[PDB]
């Protein structure tokens, strides 16, 4: 098969700059190769057909170039609404293939999280299990890092982590994390200690709570 | 786009023999419904607009000379110029005159040829006016000379020295077909003051022997 | 905008069984083209003659008649002499005024070709108009495609159906490309679908070519 | 308008079938390429199928004999039939039409997808646990359950600002979510703040009241 | 027909600049108006084209982010728009006129050469150099930006006359002319290098002195 790929894997551009992705195809596919872009918690949507041809709808700030091998899509202007990934096909012969994505992240002011901490509810101990789970919202950038201490001492087994992706209206990141342990486990400690190192600030954001209450 | 392919990028000639340029085009220039292929030849001269020679491949505009021919058709084309002469060197390019975008080729450079002519050379000491400012240029030029591989050399009180010196080619001459050069070894006012005699020797492939100007600094 | 063709509504060439050489023709080297001429005559309402040697241009309506009768106007598109009448050659549409609309090179517009969906091939078509009617790239289109595709042969056609369709910014129309059913071809009834003179802007025409095999 | 309606995702067994549909409106249902393309798990495009305005099937070599893509003329329905499933084949589905006409490789017009799960996990509903501790964070952890997906409501959408929910994680063969909400604090106890949560693949809705400690 | 454009114009990075092209001898409206831009020594590139009658314009999508062209019907006169410059824009800029219809571009301008920088605008320092021939010279230094016209008694004898390209050396060009003539002419006549520098709106009269 026509092998497509994409470059770079992740860019990071400030609102109002013009930038630009691009796309090398294995073979020639003359200028069969449309572009696509898909934001998070949607389908993907046609910016471009046959490399360059605009499709009534779309900001024309999206255009396409090139022929043969190596495609460009270039978006000028780009708006912090433009988060998500951006997809080439080749349309040109079977089977049709799509490069891998190239992922577009928009950069912003920084901002601290937003930490809370949740002991496990009464209603999760009673069958056995317990779960300590603390939420960092509404930050930015995205390296993040954090520290589960029980009774002062990190504990790294048995954190589970997630991030959303890029928010599409203000840029910023949230991530969750979930202490699990057995209810055994839980109840033979006091302190559960949600430490987060962030950008912002030089000196962890701390949340905890100690069992006695 | 059409891509004009021309080549080649440069020929050297003597004033009298036949040339021949070729012009690819990679998407046909040919029409059907009023049929001639619409390819634009072009001739510029250094420092001066690209003057039209020939349109619809094989017309020649008003004025230009019939020297000057243009044949074949498609995506194959030819520019012809029977008995090459001094006014004809320039870059001669083509140009897809047919659709959107019109494009033009590289380009050909058209580069007579003629006998060996050694340089006529005259040194410059730097003039009083620019002492008086604190520079200092001493000035060689090598004028009407054939070919263009010559290598100056600059002597200081008889001793070699390569740091500060930079030439100028000029366009060959469309007139007697030679070439001329300048050089020109830049110094403070103090290091020149310095010394006192500047030579410059021009080397050629017509004298084993080198053709030699010198000056004292406080010659007169 | 015209909706799209309906099962079945596509014409077949397999229940063509007249020749296809009587298509093929209105669309091989010969075509009428004419520029920078005016009416000298008028046979029925809806027309106008030119002298070109005689040219009957008929178009759907009166108000078009009227509308470039009086006008310097170029004149292109397919034409025949069957069935014709100037109480010589016939046609339809295929008018559009001269001064004002014309380009100094040529517009090139890429025509899209595919066969039984998939990509058969791409060329291009050209045009020295500002405004040119879908008559005129309709024959350039179908041109190419019989001297290169064998869209239409002397006995038959290797594709099944056909049809172009043209889209301009947000609006398109198609024209079905085969012969209606039945063991004759009449050329005057099928190139009447060019009486409206439909036009567009070649800068923004965009042309697709589909066809299906059998 | 161009509708489509993408339906029949589900959770599959390895080696069992599926039939995926496509109720269209908006358009002349015979006239186009109407393709299948879907989105792995780790957020590859691929193409999986297409069927010409004509009739004609196209497929690419790794699914051939056991997938098959068809219309019903009479009611404007696409449909994927899908036979012995892999693990690989777990993906969102998409519906995909053609811009113009008659051409089966370019993604004009997209369904919201549906996803397929192919698996030998076993259904599992979730357990839905309440987290209480100017703004206060509640939250709610739905822990426990398999297949995808769950949704997450608070107050039924009533809170919309300020509401995150994360990717869920799966560990063990089931998954686990969690939800966050923002209110404001001179609000909450006393107005009530319930999360809904429904997960169709068990049936389950349940409505969580976030009661205080 | 002739057309009128300028030497050249000197433009900061970032800036916009607007190039113009006045025409005489046909009626403005009977003809197309294209633009070609060359680089230094490179080939040539093809803007885009107007017409004066209802202003259809025809661009090369490589300068449609870049050009803009507009007309003036009033005083006959086609403009070319450029704007948010950079190195790259740096060349010369045609304008030049269609033969009718299907017809190539038959008259041209001289050509407007485009500098992009943001160096200052310096005029020259220029030098008399003096020693059956008699070669003289005329060094022409320190100056900012391109071009330089070098004329011999004001524009009188231009055989035998040589003027070098110039060179730049840190925001600086520099060049040289030389003039043969026979001996029994210098000195008993009056040798004179004119220097105009439009950058500066300056002319100096430097005589040869023996």
């Amino acid at each position: 098969d026509i092998v497509m790929t994409q470059s770079p894997a992740t860019l990071s551009v400030t609102p109002g700059d013009r930038v630009s992705l691009s796309c090398r195809a294995s073979q020639s596919i003359g200028d069969y190769l449309h572009w696509y872009q898909q934001k998070s918690h949607e389908s993907p949507r046609l910016l471009i057909n046959y490399a360059s041809q605009s499709i009534s709808g779309i900001p024309s700030r999206f255009s396409g170039s090139g022929s043969g091998s190596d495609f460009t899509l270039i978006i000028n202007s780009v708006e912090p609404e433009d988060v998500g990934v951006y997809y080439c096909q080749n349309g040109h012969s079977f089977p049709y293939t799509f490069g891998g994505g190239t992922k577009l992240e928009i950069r912003r002011a920084d901002a601290a999280p937003t930490v809370s901490i949740f002991p496990p509810s009464s209603e999760q101990l009673t069958s056995g299990g317990a779960s300590v789970v603390c939420f960092l919202n509404n930050f930015y950038p995205k390296d993040i890092n954090v520290k589960w201490k029980i009774d002062g001492s990190e504990r790294q087994n048995g954190v589970l982590n997630s991030w959303t992706d890029q928010d599409s209206k203000d840029s910023t990141y949230s991530m969750s994390s979930t202490l699990t342990l057995t209810k055994d486990e839980y109840e033979r400690h006091n302190s559960y200690t949600c430490e987060a190192t962030h950008k912002t600030s030089t000196s962890p954001i701390v949340k905890s709570f100690n069992r006695n209450e | 786009d059409i891509v004009m392919t021309q080549s080649p990028s440069s020929l050297t000639v003597t004033a009298g023999e036949k040339v021949t340029m070729t012009c690819k085009s990679s998407q046909s220039l040919f029409n059907s419904g009023n049929q001639k292929n619409f390819l634009t030849w072009y001739q510029q001269i250094p420092g001066q607009p690209p003057k039209l020679l020939i349109y619809w491949a094989s017309t020649r505009d008003s004025g230009v000379p019939d020297r000057f021919t243009g044949s074949g058709s498609g995506t194959d084309f030819t520019l012809t110029i029977s008995s090459v002469q001094a006014e004809d060197l320039a870059v001669y390019y083509c140009q897809n005159d047919y659709t959107y975008p019109l494009t033009f080729g590289v380009g050909t450079k058209l580069e007579l040829k003629r006998a060996d002519a050694a340089p006529t050379v005259s040194i410059f000491p730097p003039s009083s006016e620019q002492l008086t400012s604190g520079g200092a240029s001493v000035v060689c030029f090598l004028n009407n000379f054939y070919p263009k591989d010559i290598n100056v050399k600059w002597k200081i009180d008889g001793s070699e020295r390569q740091d500060g010196v930079l030439d100028s080619w000029t366009d060959q001459d469309s007139k007697d077909s030679t070439y001329s050069m300048s050089s020109t070894l830049t110094l403070t006012k103090d290091e020149y003051e310095r010394h006192n005699s500047y030579t410059c020797e021009a080397t050629h492939k017509t004298s084993t022997s080198p053709i030699v100007k010198s000056f004292n600094r406080n010659e007169c | 905008s015209q909706p799209d063709p309906k099962p079945d509504e596509l014409h077949k060439s397999s229940k063509f069984t007249g020749l296809m050489e009587n298509m093929k023709v209105l669309y091989d080297d010969n075509h009428v083209s004419a520029i920078n001429v005016k009416s000298i005559d008028q046979f029925l309402y809806f027309d106008l003659i030119y002298s070109i040697d005689n040219v009957r241009v008929e178009f759907k309506n009166k108000d078009l008649a009227d509308k470039y009768k009086d006008k310097y106007v170029d004149v292109f598109g397919a034409n025949y002499y069957y069935q014709c009448y100037f109480s010589k050659t016939c046609m339809y549409g295929g008018v559009t005024e001269h001064n004002g609309n014309q380009l100094d090179k040529y517009r090139s517009i890429t025509v899209r070709v595919f066969e039984d969906g998939k990509n058969l091939l791409s060329f291009d078509v050209q045009t020295n108009k500002k405004k040119v009617t879908a008559q005129e790239l309709d024959y350039l289109t179908r041109h190419y495609l019989v001297k290169n595709k064998k869209l239409y042969e002397f006995n038959n056609s290797p594709y099944e159906t056909g049809y172009i369709k043209f889209i301009e910014n947000e609006n398109s129309f198609w024209y079905d490309m085969m012969p209606a059913p039945g063991d004759k071809f009449d050329q005057s009834k099928y190139l009447m679908m060019y009486n409206d003179n439909k036009m567009v802007d070649s800068k923004d025409v965009k042309i697709e070519v589909y066809l299906t095999t059998k | 308008e161009v509708n489509l309606i993408e339906s029949g995702g589900d959770l599959v067994k390895p080696g069992g079938s599926l039939k995926l549909s496509c109720a269209t409106s908006g358009f002349t249902f015979s006239a186009y390429g109407l393709s299948w393309v879907r989105q792995t798990p780790e957020r590859r495009l691929e193409w999986v199928a297409s069927i010409s305005g004509g009739g004609s099937v196209y497929y690419p070599d790794s699914v051939k004999g056991r997938f098959t893509i068809s219309r019903d003329t009479a009611g404007d329905i696409l449909f994927l039939q899908m036979n012995s499933l892999r693990s690989e084949d777990s993906a969102i589905y998409y519906c995909v039409r053609d811009l113009y006409g008659d051409y089966v490789g370019r993604y004009a017009y997209w369904g919201q997808g549906t996803l397929v799960i192919v698996s030998a996990a076993k259904t599992t509903p979730p357990s839905v646990y309440p987290l209480a501790p100017s703004m206060v964070t509640l939250g709610c952890l739905v822990k426990g359950y398999f297949p995808e997906p769950v949704t997450v409501t608070w107050n039924s959408g009533s809170l919309s600002s300020g509401v995150h929910t994360f990717p869920a994680v799966l560990q063990s063969d089931l998954y686990t979510l969690s939800s966050s909400v923002t209110v404001p604090s001179s609000t909450w106890p006393s107005e009530t703040v319930t999360c809904n949560v429904a997960h169709p693949a068990s049936s389950t809705k349940v409505d969580k009241k976030i009661v205080p400690r | 027909v002739q057309l009128q454009q300028s030497g050249a114009e000197l433009v900061k990075p970032g800036a916009s600049v607007k190039l113009s092209c006045k025409a005489s001898g046909y009626t403005f409206t009977s003809h197309w108006m294209h633009w070609v831009k060359q680089r230094p020594g490179q080939g040539l590139e093809w803007i885009g084209e107007i017409d004066p009658s209802d202003s259809y314009i025809n661009y090369n999508q490589i300068f449609e982010g870049k050009a803009t062209l507009t007309v003036d019907k009033s005083s006959t006169t086609a403009y070319l728009q450029l704007s948010s410059l950079t190195s790259e824009d740096s060349a010369v800029y045609y304008c030049a006129r269609t033969a009718g219809l299907l017809a190539p571009m038959d008259y041209w301008g001289q050509g407007t050469s485009v500098t992009v920088s943001s160096a200052k605008t310096t005029p020259p320092s220029v030098y008399p150099l003096a020693p059956s021939m008699v070669t003289l010279g005329c060094l022409v230094k320190g100056y900012f930006p391109e071009p330089v016209t070098v004329t011999w008694n004001s524009g009188s004898l231009s055989s035998g006359v040589h003027t070098f390209p110039a060179v730049l050396q840190s925001d600086l060009y520099t060049l040289s002319s030389s003039v043969t003539v026979p001996s029994s002419t210098w000195p008993s006549e009056t040798v004179t290098c004119n220097v105009a520098h439009p950058a500066s709106s300056t002319k100096v009269d430097k005589k040869i002195v023996p």
